[PDB]
């Protein structure tokens, strides 16, 4: 039983910037690497970026390292997301995922409800 | 860089026929990962790591596969199983598949 | 205290034809322990291939089919030699060779291993200069006169094998230089990769040469390339 | 049969702070068998650092540590201080002690856990731009910047291949860089290398 919480949704104007905010819960914290995922409607699913926690310059997508920035807080126990410079096209679900490590493999066993941000 | 490629897009399956979901990629994969999504929620982890079988998930769900060619397989399909299936690799960064939506 | 050394740090051979790796003894005689040897195919786990011991049994594990790989001990030069037969894709990985030490204290061994040799198989080779092409970079005018440091850069190329061995160590002292360097990219048939070092001003009144360890070296020897001394 | 897996494939690691590493141990018990750990550092050198009982390698008993637990059953081995030369990937052998009619005494490992170091934070500092040349290939040396980000040109560039920079650390902290170039006419140029904001020149630097 883990819960990856994540806010309903968010709406902005166009070239404003949204910070995105996944809280952990239940399990350590601090061992367990977190990714970020995009969802559209009628959408082949993309990989943002992923952080593990106490870690400085995290891994981006060579789509979105312009765009996106990944901080973690293990004193928050949170995950956050930024995103900037944003288009008309930059509208979709955005999950926070927790990636199971010993015999998982890095599979994204616990996910998050996901934001639906629009513009 | 694997491409993971899903066909066909759109699979339709009668109910009651066990049906094999298919993930091909374009390079050797050592583990690979399967999600089911349902209508309007979160993305779920029913197989993980080539075949073994997640916590909470009905027994009759089973994977296989091996080096490139992965599959996913139900062994009753059921209405509450209409989702769509999306195949997840880790090669030091994810990738998704294209996703296949499973319809009664 | 004897530590494994192996001549080679790859090897490039046609396929379907026989490979022969060594790995020697450094100054110990191996005498009653073992030597054992080791393989790691790419995205793989090491896992234990060959066995031999002083009455000479030659151990195995699962799988590993009789007659590939006989392995064999020269107690003459304390030499352990492995030939691969009939080498394929699959047989590409890294080969080690360990042993288990004695310490001085009594129950107590410490499993050592090789360098390894990263086994390497491809096409048709053709061996049309795939010797490494150095190119020597002096440092620049007033730079080491106002920094009080040297850099130097030993420029390489065309040079086939994936893996390749560069280490800076000064004409008078046995010991290496910590030295910066940057990966290899693709080119339009081989690779290339430059190297560079800091000396300070103790080792700038000195005369340094660049160390490169390559396969396809010519005479099978490490080539060497002078850098004419700050002084 | 018997199988270690480690629990992570890549973790990263910053200066300064202790780490721990652990490879689980899938098998009969981890009691009854001896854990060891090993490094590579280099592209293939393989180095011991710790056999089952507090017998370290040259020089890795003050840096490492390692221990065993049995409820959990794991391989723990915890880094006291990571550094540029600690940056390497671990790997998880096991020593089966030999049987009653076995004496083979093998070693099953693990993966290897590449395991990535990252400076601790120190405040910004210019790069020196060094331009150096010998015939037509020509390298400017950027020394000192901290930073990671960094664009880069090179000015009158009529270069046929266009090389990516190589960024390295070093023992002081401050990111190294090399960019280099080959031109088949007009060699004796100039490099300029922009940094933070604007631009910095090899030229009236030199
Ligand atoms: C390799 O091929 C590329 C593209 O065809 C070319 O630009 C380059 O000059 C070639 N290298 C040679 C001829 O050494
Ligand atoms: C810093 O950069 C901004 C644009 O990125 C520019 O407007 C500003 O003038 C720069 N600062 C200085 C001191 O030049």
């Amino acid at each position: 039983q883990v819960q990856l919480q994540q806010p309903g949704a968010e709406l902005v104007k166009p070239g404003a910037s949204v910070k995105l905010s996944c809280k952990a819960s239940g399990y350590t914290f601090t061992n367990h690497w977190i990714s970020w995922v995009k969802q559209r409607p009628g959408q082949g699913l993309e990989w943002i970026g992923n952080i593990f926690p106490g870690s400085s310059s995290p891994n981006y997508n060579e789509k979105f390292k312009s765009k996106a920035t990944l901080t973690v807080d293990t004193s928050s126990s949170t995950a956050y997301m930024q995103l900037s410079s944003l288009t008309s096209d930059a509208s979709a679900v955005y999950y926070c995922t927790r990636w199971g490590n010993y015999g998982y493999y890095y599979a994204m066993d616990y996910w998050g409800q996901g934001t639906s941000v629009t513009v | 860089q694997i491409v993971l490629t899903q066909s066909p897009a759109i699979m339709s399956a009668s109910l009651g026929e066990e049906i094999t979901l298919t993930c091909s990629a374009s390079s050797r994969v050592n583990y690979m990962h399967w999600y089911q999504q349902k209508s309007g929620t979160s993305p779920k982890l029913l197989i993980y790591s080539t075949s073994n079988l997640a916590s909470g998930v009905p027994s009759r769900f089973s994977g296989s596969g091996s080096g490139t060619f992965y599959s996913l397989t139900i062994i009753s399909v059921e209405a509450e199983d209409a989702a769509d299936y999306y195949c997840h690799q880790w090669s030091s960064y994810p990738t998704f598949g294209g996703g296949t939506k499973l319809e009664i | 205290a004897g530590h494994l050394e192996q001549p080679q740090i790859s090897s490039t051979k046609t396929l379907s034809k026989t490979a022969r790796l060594e790995c020697v003894v450094s100054g110990i005689t191996i005498s009653a322990t073992s030597v054992y040897w080791y393989r790691e195919r790419p995205g793989e786990v090491i896992q234990f291939l060959v066995s031999i011991s002083y009455d000479g049994t030659v151990r195995k594990e699962s799988g590993i089919p009789s007659g590939k790989f006989e392995v064999d001990r020269i107690p003459e030069t304390s030499t352990s030699t492995l030939t691969i037969h009939n080498v394929e894709k699959q047989d590409i990985a890294t080969y080690y060779c360990a042993l288990w030490e004695a310490q001085q204290e009594l129950g107590k061994k410490i499993k050592v291993f090789g360098p390894g040799t990263k086994l390497i198989i491809t096409d048709k080779q053709l061996d049309a200069d795939v010797s490494p092409k150095p190119t020597i970079f002096l440092p620049s005018i007033a730079e080491t006169k106002l920094q009080k440091a040297g850099t130097y850069l030993c420029l390489l190329e065309k040079f086939f094998p994936d893996v390749i061995k560069i280490h800076w160590q000064e004409k008078k002292s046995n010991t290496i230089l910590g030295s910066q360097e940057g990966n290899t990219m693709k080119t339009n048939d081989t690779y290339m990769k430059f190297s560079w070092l800091t000396v300070p001003e103790k080792s700038l009144d000195k005369e340094h040469r660049c160390i490169v360890r390559h396969e396809n070296n010519k005479n099978g020897v490490d080539q060497e390339i002078i850098f004419p001394p700050i002084k | 049969a018997i199988e270690l897996v480690p629990e992570h494939q890549t973790v990263p690691v910053s200066i300064g702070v202790p780490a721990t590493l652990r490879c689980s141990m899938k098998g009969e018990a981890i009691g009854n068998y001896y854990i060891n750990w090993y490094r590579k550092t280099q592209g293939n050198t393989m180095t011991f650092i710790y056999r089952e009982k507090d017998i370290y390698g040259p020089g890795f008993k003050d840096n490492f540590q390692g221990d065993i637990d049995i409820a959990k059953n794991l391989a723990v081995l915890k880094i006291l201080a990571p550094s540029e030369r600690d940056e390497g990937s671990y790997y998880c052998a096991c020593d089966t002690l030999g049987m009653g009619g076995e004496y083979t005494d093998k070693l099953i490992f693990g993966k290897g856990t590449r395991v990535t170091v990252e400076p601790r934070s120190q405040p910004h500092t210019k790069p020196s731009v060094f331009v150096m040349k010998n015939g037509t290939n020509v390298a400017c040396l950027v020394k000192e910047f901290y930073p990671k980000d960094i664009r880069i040109n090179l000015v009158s560039s009529k270069k046929i291949t266009e090389f990516d920079p190589a960024i390295v650390i070093s023992p002081s902290g401050k990111y190294n860089a090399v960019k280099l170039g080959k031109y088949e006419d007009s060699n004796s140029v100039t490099c300029s290398v922009q940094h933070d904001n604007k631009t910095v020149h090899s030229t009236d630097f030199e």
